[PDB]
C-alpha cells in the first residue's frame, strides 16, 4: 500500500514510503473541448516530448530554515521542448504532477508542508511601492522566505508567518497540500489540473500557481547522525496544448 | 390554484477529448475575406482532456445587463427668491445628460422596454447670519406634462390642479417615491440614432431631437412658506425592464460634448508602449 | 388588522432590487411589436465577433491606420522577432478597446478560450512561413525561436488560404481571472518569429504587412457587473 | 389564487419561490431575469453558402 | 396558468445510537500526511443516544451569504465654486475601497454574478454668514461611461446629452434610485487575484488593475443655480445575486493599505495569554 | 413551466355544544405540582352553544413576529477636521445597543437566520459664519471587514482598495442601499446567552462577548473635499428572515445597563393599588 | 429597451416590505442544522403556559414574595371578601407582567378564553370551600356573596386534589378587544368569597395562603403588531 | 385607474430586501459559463477542513512558527500538565483566527460537534502514550490526571499511525450557543496529560513536539449573520 | 420558467400570485410568511405519564 | 399567466407564495435564496485511493 510507480513519457518515478496521492479538487487534467474553445486555429499536441518529469535543483534543509517557493510556469521555460514550445506560441495550457522527495533516518525528526497556491499575488516590503519580477521568481532556483520582517526596496515582504500574502500560515491547508513527516513518509505527490478564468493563456505573462515548502517542525538530530539533508522537486506537465505560432519572443 | 413554471438553465459547451492527427482536414486555415468568423475550438489544434463545464452566461443577458437604476437628471429649486422662476424645477425628458447610462444604451440602434422611475429629494438651509427656527415637514409635488399640455408660470398657477396629468405628492422622511411607465412611443421601437432631418427639404433639425418628444417634468414645494429660505435638490433614476434591443454597434470611443449631437473631438486608438516587441519582465530574484 | 413586524431593510432604495410598482398610466395600449432584423439576446454574441487589434501602438502612430499593420519583409531577418504581447484581454493597451475588451470592462471576472486570426496581405507571388507561439505564466518571455518553440505553437504556411488561427486555451489554476489582472492571475504571452523567411520574385514590393483579429470561443463567460472607466464627465449636459 | 412557483438560481457540483401579481397592468410586473437564449450565428456566420470548418474556405 | 415549483429542504445528519465495543476497528487512528480530513462522528468514540436533528444550513449558502447591500463609494460635489472640477463627482468602478465587502469577496479566487445598484444622495447648506432663502427641489444626474467614451470637462459639457450612455435623473424627497446590471466581463468569471503582468516582457502593471477596466461614473446637479452654495454627497451600494464562486482562500489577516495592491504590514497570529496551561476560574463562592 | 404550491390555513378550535351534567368526571380538579398545565375549555365547566371560529394565528408565528426592520446603530463622521479619526466611522457588529430589537431577540436562547441589511445616510452643513457655496453630490463608501483583516488608519489608507472585502459605494439622492447576508457562525445556531468563560481556568471574559466575533464596519466620504466642513450620520437596519428559534425564556423586566453584560438594578414586580379588593366603579349616574 | 413607467412608492424604504436583494457573500456554505430540543413555532405556545399572578400588589410588598400570596384564615370571616380584580389581561397591574400579559403588549387586539388556576397551600389537616365568580360588564362589582353568586361561578372544595380551574369564557359584542382596554371594550371582574370557612384541628397554623396562575385557552389569538412600552433607553450603548 | 392604498414601509431602503428592478442594459449577451474546478456551494464546506491551531500563544512567540508547537520530552514529568484551553471556537484567542473561527465570526449562533486531531512529530524510535480529556461546564478545570480522567477522554498510543482524533460532542441545554460566549452558554475545557511518558534510545533528540488541527463535524451549523470585528479602516481608499 | 403560483391571504365568512427567483443564493429569497405549524404540548404537557383531564390527577 | 407557486421557509417540530416576472431580462429577477446543495468531499477527501475510516490509514 506504500509502494507506488508513476510513468510519463520516457520517465518513471518509484517510491517505497508514500502516503497517497492528492487530486487537487477531484479533477484530473484533460484537453480542451469544442464547446469551451474560443481560439480557432488547430492546436499542436507534442504528447511525449513535453509531458515528462523534469527535475529542478535541490535545496538544503538546515536547522533554522524558513522555507522556499517556486512559480509555475516560468520554472520550466528552459526545460527541453516544453520551454521551446512556450517560446514560439502565444497561448498554452497544461496540468501538472508534482513530486517532492526528502529522505532521512529513523533517528531524525522534522515536518514539512507542501502546498500549491493558485494565483498567489504577493506584496512588497515597502507598502508605498510595487514589486518586480526578479523578486518574485528566479526560474529553477528557489526564493527563500525570511525569519523576521524584511526591509529595503524592491524585495518581497517574506516573513514566513504571513506567507507574503497577508494571511495566517496555518490556514494554507485550504489549498491542495500534503505533509512530509520524517517518521512516516519520504515523498509528497500532488496532481493539479488547469485552473484559470479563461480557457487558455500566455505562459510568460501569468503565473498560474506557486509551490510552497514550509517546515513546521524544524530538523533535529544528535551526536554523529548525518547533517546534510536535501529536498528535491520534480514536475511533469500533462495534456499540454499550444496555439498561435509566430516568431520566438525574447525576454 | 398553483402553476409550476420551468426555467431552463443554459451553460457553456464542454470540451471533448482529442488525440493526435495526420490528415487533410485543415480546421485552422480560413479566409476572413468572406465576412465569416471561424468556429474553431482548442480541441481542433491541440490535444485536450475531457472537461465538464458548469459555467453559465446568466449575468450577460440583455435583461440582467440593463436592469439597474441610474441617475439621469438632477435639479435645484427654492422656497423663497426674487426670480419666481427659481421656485420650481422643470426639464424635458431624455436619457442623454448622464454619460454612463447613455453610453450603455447606445450599444444598440433600437430599444423597447417599460420603465421604473424613482426620485430622491433632499433639502437644506440657505446660509444666513441668524439661524434658529423649527420648521414643519416639507411636501413636494411632481407633475408630468405630455406634449401639448399647459405650462405653469409660477408656483401658484392654476395648472397645478393636475386634473388629468399624473402627479406625485410626497413628504420628507419617507421612502423614495416610485412608479412604472409603459412603452410610450408612436413608433414600434425607440431610436437611439437618426440619420435624417425634420423637414422634407433635407434641412431643419438633424439627428436625435426630431423623434423623441416625450413631455416635461415640473417640481415644486407645496408649503409656500419659510421666511428663512431653503433649497431642495431632486434626482431622477431610470430602470428599464421587459427589454428588447436590435442592431448592435461599436462602443463610443470619444468623449461626449453635448446632449443634442454626436459631436466629438478626435481621439487616439489607445496609448503607446516602447516597441512592438516590448515585454515586462516579472520573474526576477 | 393583521399583526405584522418590520425587519431591517425597510424603506431603503437598493438600485438592483426587483419589486412591483403601480402604473402611472392605467390601461395604456402599446404599439404592436415589429419583427426588426438583428435582435440581440446576450452580450456574449457580440464578443464572439472578430475585431482588429492595434498591435503597433508605438509613439507617432496612435492616430493613423499604421497602428493596425505588422511589418514583415524579405531577406535574412531570422534573429529578429516579429511581434509579442501579454495576454490581458481587458487590461493591456493592445486589447482594451476592441469589441472583446470593451465588453469585458463592464465586468470583473472572465473565463474561457481566445481566438487570434492572422491574415497576410502581401502580393500573390510572395511566399513565407511563420511560427506563432503562446507561453504559459511562470517564466520570462522567450528571447529566441528556440525558446518559443517549447510552448503551445502553430506553424503557418502562406498560400491560397490567407488566414491562420491560433487558439489560446484556458490553462489556469482558478476558474476565473480578474479583468483587472494582477501577478496572481497572469495568463502568459504571445510571440511571432520567422520560420523560414519571405521570398519574392523581381518586380514585387519587398515589404508586406500582417493583420490580427481577436474574438472569443464558445466556452467563454463573464460575471460581476461594474461600471466602466472609459467614459466620464465634469458636469451635467454632456 | 393565480400563484406562480418556479425554481431559484443555485450552484452546481426548498429551491423554489412563489410570486403573485397585484396590479392590472403588465408594465407593473417585475423584470424577466430568468430567460437565457442565444443565437450567435446571426452575427458570426452571416453567409449564403455554408462553410464546413474542416474543408478549405475557397477552391 | 400556474406552475408548482418544489423546494428541497436540506437538514444536517442525525446521530445514531451506539453501544460498547471491543474489536480491531480503529476509527480514531488516522494520518494527516495524506492531506485527508477525518470523517469521524461522536458515535465512533463514545456511547450515544439517537437524536433527530432538524437544523438546516440555509443561512450559510453562498447566495444568502453574499446577497446584501454594502457601501462601496462616497463622494462630494458642489453647486457653486471657483474650481469647476468640484462641481461634479467622478470615479472608476471597483469594490476595493470599503474593506468589509472587499474582505468578504476575497474569500474566493473567482466570482460571477449579476448586480443590483442603489444610490443614496443627500444635500446640505454651506456655512455662510447670511442665511435665509427658499430653494426649489434639487435634481441630480448620474451617468455611466463605459471605457472609450468621451469624458465631461464641466457641468455644461455637451457630453451630458447621454444619447447612448445610460443615465439616471432623480429629485430629492423620493425613494432612492435603483437598477440592475448583468455579468459584464470579457472573461468567463471575475478575478479577485491576478499573479501576472500587463506587458509580455514581465513588467509594467502588476496585479489586479490589469484586468478590471469597467468604466466610470459621473454625477452632477441639474439645476445650475443657487447663489448661496450647497454641497451634495452621493453613496453607492452593491448587491450581488445569481452567484457562483470558485477556489476558496484563507481570510485576510493583515489590514489593507491601498486599493491597488495586496500590500501589508506584518501582524501577529493572535494575542497572548499567561502560559500554555492557563485556565480562567469561574466557579468561586 | 408553472408549479402550484399549496398553503394550509390554520385556524383556532371551534367550541362545541354542551349540556347539563351530574357524574364522577371532574375536569376542573387538577394538581399543578406535576408541572402540567390544564387543558380545559369553557365547554367543560358551563353550558355552551356551538360556534364556528374563523380566527387565525397568522401574525403570531415567529417569522411574522421577527421579520421587520429595526435600527441597530447610528454614527457620525466629518469631511474636514483636526483629528483624522473623526473623518470615518467604525464599529463592531452586534445587536445589543438598541433595546427594542435586543429585548425582542432575547425571548429565546438560540436563533438562526439570514439577514437583510439597509443603510440610511444623511448629511448636513456645519455651523459657520460665512455660508453660501454649491457642492456636488456626495459619495460614501461602506466596507465590511471580517476578523483578521487589516484596519484603516485614515481616509486615504491603502486598505480602501477593497480587493477582497465587500464594499458599497453610494451617492445621495438615491434609494437607500440594501444587501442580504447568510447565516455566518462557526456554531450550529446563534447564542444570545452564554454562562461560561473564555479561558479554561474559569476566568478571563465572561458571557456574550466570548462567542460573537463577526467583524467590523467602516464608513467614509469618497470626495475628499469641502473647504467648508460637513457632517454625515449613518444608521443601520437589520431584518431577519428564514428564522428558527429554540428554548424560550421569560421577558426582560429590568432596564439594560450596558451592551456587554446582563447587569441590572433591582426593580419591582409591578405597581401598587389600594387594597387586595379594590374595584374602580364605572357605572354611576 | 422595454418601455416602462414608474408608479408612486418608487425608491422608498418601508420597514415591513418583502423583496429580494443581492447577496454580499456569493456561494457561502452554511453550518449544518442541528436538532436542538425545544423549538418554538408560534408565540401562542408561550402564552398557553401557566405563570404566577401577583394578586397582592399593595404598598410595601412590591419587592417581596408576599406579593404572590393570597391570605386566608380560620374563624368567622364570611362577610369579608377574599380577593377581586378586573379582567384586563394586558392593562391591569395584576396581569401586565405575566407571560400572557408580556406577549399581549406586543399586539393591539386580542380574543379568546382565559384560564385561572388556584392552588391551596395549607396544611393537610385544614378543610374549606370557596366560591369563585366572574361577572360580565354592565354593572358595578358585587359587594356580597349573594350578588356574586348570580354570575358565572364555581364552588371549590379543598381535598386531595389541590387545584381548581375557573375558566373565563369569551363573552363580547365584538370579535376582538383592545389590549389598551377602554370602557367600550371592558370585560368584567373576578371575586372570591368564603363558601363555608376554614376548619383546622389543634396543633396547626391558623393562617394559610392561596396562589393563582393564569394562561390562555386553545381558542386564543392576537393581531396588529406594535412596539412595547416596557423597555426604553436615553442614549445608545444600553 | 385601479384604487390602491399605501402601507407603512413605502419608499424605504432595506439593505436585505429581495425585489425586481429594471435593467440598465437591455438584451445584453453574457459570456458563456466555463467549468472551473473547485466550486463552492456552502460556507460549511470550508469549516469542515482542518487548520492548524496556535496553542502556544505566550509572550515572545506571537510571530514565529513556535506558536504552533506543543513541547513534550522524556523523563519523569507526570505531574506536569501538557496543555489546556477553553472551548470557545469563536471567542478564545486559541481558536479565533483559524478557518472555523474565521467563518464563525460572521455569525451570531453556532451548534454542533468539533473535531481535534493531534499529530506526533518526533523520531521514529520514540514511544509514549497520552490522555486527552474534555470536561463539561459546571466545575473548575482539573488540576491533576485523576480529576481529568473522570470526563470524556481518550488514550492515545503513538505508533505507525501518527494521528489521533478527540471528538467533542454537542452537550448543551440550548439548541444554539452564542459566538460571543458568556457564562450562560459556556462549553467546558480540554486538557492533556502524560499517561506513561516518553521513552527513547541513545542517539535521539530528547525533546519532541505535537501539533493540533481543528475542524467541524457533519452536524454543524450557524445562523444570524453579522459583520466581523477583525477588519477596519479610518478613511476611504484602503 | 420556474414560476411558483400560490394562494393569497384573504378573509372568510384571482386570489393567487406569482413569484420568480432571480438570484443564485437562497439567502436572497424573500421571507417565508405563510407557514403556520404548532406543537404546544412540548411546553404545556411535558410529563412521562399521560393525564386524561377527566380523571383525577393523582390517586 | 406564467405564475410560479412555491413553498415558504417555515419551522419544524397557506405556506406557499406566488411570483410573476415583469421584465424581459433574467438579470432583473430576484435572488435565488432557496437552493441548498453541498459537496464537501471536494475539499476534505481529495485523495486518489479511498480511505474507509475503520481501517488503518497506512500499512
Amino acid at each position: 500500500d506504500r509502494v507506488r510507480s508513476i510513468t510519463l513519457g520516457n520517465s518513471t518515478i518509484t517510491t517505497q514510503e508514500s502516503a497517497n496521492v492528492v487530486v487537487a479538487y477531484g479533477r484530473w487534467p484533460e484537453y480542451l473541448k469544442d464547446n469551451e474553445a474560443t481560439a480557432e486555429d488547430q492546436p499542436t499536441q507534442p504528447d511525449v516530448a513535453t509531458c515528462r518529469f523534469y527535475t529542478l535543483e535541490s535545496v538544503t534543509w538546515e536547522r533554522d530554515s524558513p522555507g522556499w517557493w517556486w512559480k509555475f510556469p516560468d520554472a520550466l521555460k528552459d526545460m527541453g521542448l516544453f520551454g521551446q514550445n512556450m517560446y514560439y506560441h502565444y497561448l498554452g495550457r497544461a496540468g501538472y504532477t508534482i513530486h517532492v522527495q526528502c529522505n532521512a533516518s529513523k533517528f531524525h525528526q522534522g515536518c514539512l508542508m507542501v502546498v500549491c497556491v493558485p494565483e498567489a499575488e504577493m506584496g512588497c516590503s515597502q507598502v508605498d511601492g510595487t514589486v518586480n519580477e526578479h523578486s518574485l521568481s528566479e526560474g529553477e532556483t528557489a526564493k527563500k522566505f525570511a525569519s523576521t520582517s524584511t526591509n529595503g526596496t524592491n524585495t518581497v515582504q517574506s516573513i514566513v508567518t504571513n506567507a507574503g500574502m497577508g494571511v495566517g500560515v496555518g490556514n494554507l491547508t485550504i489549498f491542495p497540500h500534503q505533509w512530509i513527516n520524517l517518521r512516516t513518509n519520504n515523498c509528497a505527490t500532488i496532481v493539479m489540473p488547469y485552473i484559470n478564468n479563461v480557457p487558455m493563456d500566455n505562459m510568460f505573462r501569468h503565473h498560474n500557481f506557486t509551490l510552497m515548502i514550509i517546515p513546521f517542525v524544524p530538523l533535529d538530530y544528535s551526536s554523529d547522525s548525518s547533517t546534510y539533508v536535501p529536498i528535491t522537486v520534480t514536475v511533469a506537465p500533462m495534456c499540454a496544448e499550444y496555439n498561435g505560432l509566430r516568431l520566438a519572443t525574447s525576454l | 390554484v398553483v402553476e409550476a413554471v420551468e426555467n431552463a438553465v443554459a451553460r457553456v459547451a464542454d470540451t471533448i477529448s482529442s488525440g493526435p492527427s495526420n490528415s487533410q482536414a485543415v480546421p485552422a486555415l480560413t479566409a476572413v475575406e468572406t465576412g465569416h468568423t471561424s468556429q474553431v475550438t482548442p480541441s481542433d489544434t491541440i490535444q485536450t482532456r475531457h472537461v465538464r463545464n458548469y459555467h453559465s452566461r446568466s449575468e450577460s443577458s440583455i435583461e440582467n445587463f440593463l436592469c439597474r437604476s441610474a441617475c439621469v437628471y438632477m435639479g435645484e429649486y427654492h422656497t423663497t427668491n426674487t426670480d419666481t422662476s427659481k421656485l420650481f424645477a422643470s426639464w424635458t425628458i431624455n436619457a442623454r445628460r448622464m454619460v454612463q447610462m447613455r453610453r450603455k444604451l447606445e450599444l444598440f440602434t433600437y430599444v423597447r422596454f417599460d420603465m421604473e422611475v424613482t426620485f430622491v429629494i433632499t433639502s437644506k438651509q440657505d446660509q444666513g447670519t441668524q439661524l434658529g427656527q423649527d420648521m414643519p415637514p416639507l411636501t413636494h409635488q411632481i407633475m408630468y406634462i405630455p406634449p401639448g399640455g399647459p405650462i405653469p408660470k409660477s408656483v401658484t398657477d392654476y395648472t397645478w390642479q393636475t386634473s388629468t396629468n399624473p402627479s406625485i405628492f410626497w413628504t420628507e422622511g419617507n421612502a423614495p417615491p416610485r412608479m412604472s411607465i409603459p412603452f410610450i412611443s408612436i413608433g414600434n421601437a425607440y431610436s437611439n440614432f437618426y440619420d435624417g432631418w425634420s423637414h422634407f427639404s433635407q434641412n431643419g433639425v438633424y439627428g436625435y431631437n426630431t423623434l423623441n418628444h416625450m413631455g416635461q417634468i415640473y417640481v415644486r414645494h407645496v408649503n409656500g412658506s419659510s421666511p428663512l429660505p431653503m433649497t431642495s435638490t431632486v434626482r431622477m433614476y431610470f430602470k428599464p425592464k421587459h427589454v428588447k434591443v436590435w442592431v448592435p454597434r461599436p462602443p463610443r470611443l470619444c468623449q461626449y460634448k453635448n446632449a443634442s449631437t454626436v459631436n466629438f473631438t478626435p481621439t487616439n486608438i489607445t496609448e503607446k508602449r516602447q516597441s512592438i516587441n516590448y515585454i515586462p519582465e516579472t520573474v526576477k530574484p | 388588522g393583521l399583526p405584522v413586524m418590520n425587519t431591517p431593510g425597510s424603506n431603503q432604495f437598493l438600485t438592483s432590487d426587483d419589486f412591483q410598482s403601480p402604473s402611472a398610466m392605467p390601461q395604456f395600449d402599446v404599439t404592436p411589436e415589429l419583427n426588426i432584423p438583428g435582435e440581440v439576446q446576450n452580450l456574449m454574441e457580440i464578443a464572439e465577433v472578430d475585431s482588429v487589434v492595434p498591435v503597433n501602438n508605438v509613439e507617432g502612430k496612435l492616430d493613423t491606420m499604421e497602428i493596425y499593420r505588422i511589418p514583415v519583409q524579405s531577406g535574412n531577418h531570422q534573429s529578429s522577432q516579429v511581434f509579442g504581447f501579454q495576454v490581458q484581454p481587458g487590461l493591456d493597451n493592445v486589447f482594451k478597446h476592441t469589441l472583446l475588451g470593451e465588453i469585458l470592462n463592464y465586468y470583473a471576472h472572465w473565463s474561457g478560450s481566445i481566438k487570434l486570426t492572422f491574415v497576410f496581405c502581401g502580393s500573390a507571388m510572395a511566399t513565407g512561413k511563420f511560427l506563432l507561439a503562446y507561453a504559459p505564466p511562470g517564466a520570462n518571455a522567450p528571447k529566441s525561436r528556440k525558446d518559443a518553440m517549447l510552448g503551445t505553437h502553430i506553424i503557418w504556411d502562406v498560400g491560397l488560404q490567407s488566414s491562420c488561427v491560433l487558439c489560446i486555451p484556458w490553462i489556469s489554476q482558478t476558474h476565473y481571472r480578474l479583468v483587472q489582472q494582477d501577478e496572481y492571475t497572469s495568463a502568459g504571452n504571445v510571440t511571432c518569429w520567422y520560420q523560414t523567411g519571405i521570398v519574392v520574385p523581381a518586380g514585387t514590393p519587398t515589404s508586406c504587412s500582417i493583420m490580427c483579429f481577436v474574438s472569443a470561443c464558445n466556452d467563454f463567460s463573464v460575471r460581476l457587473l461594474k461600471d466602466t472607466p472609459f467614459i466620464e464627465q465634469s458636469a451635467l449636459l454632456q | 389564487m393565480g400563484a406562480q412557483v418556479s425554481t431559484q438560481k443555485t450552484g452546481a457540483h426548498i429551491i423554489h419561490y412563489t410570486n403573485i401579481n397585484y396590479y392590472k397592468d403588465a408594465a407593473s410586473n417585475s423584470a424577466n431575469r430568468q430567460d437565457f437564449s442565444q443565437d450567435p450565428g446571426k452575427f458570426t456566420e452571416p453567409v449564403k453558402d455554408i462553410m464546413v470548418k474542416s474543408l478549405p474556405a475557397l477552391n
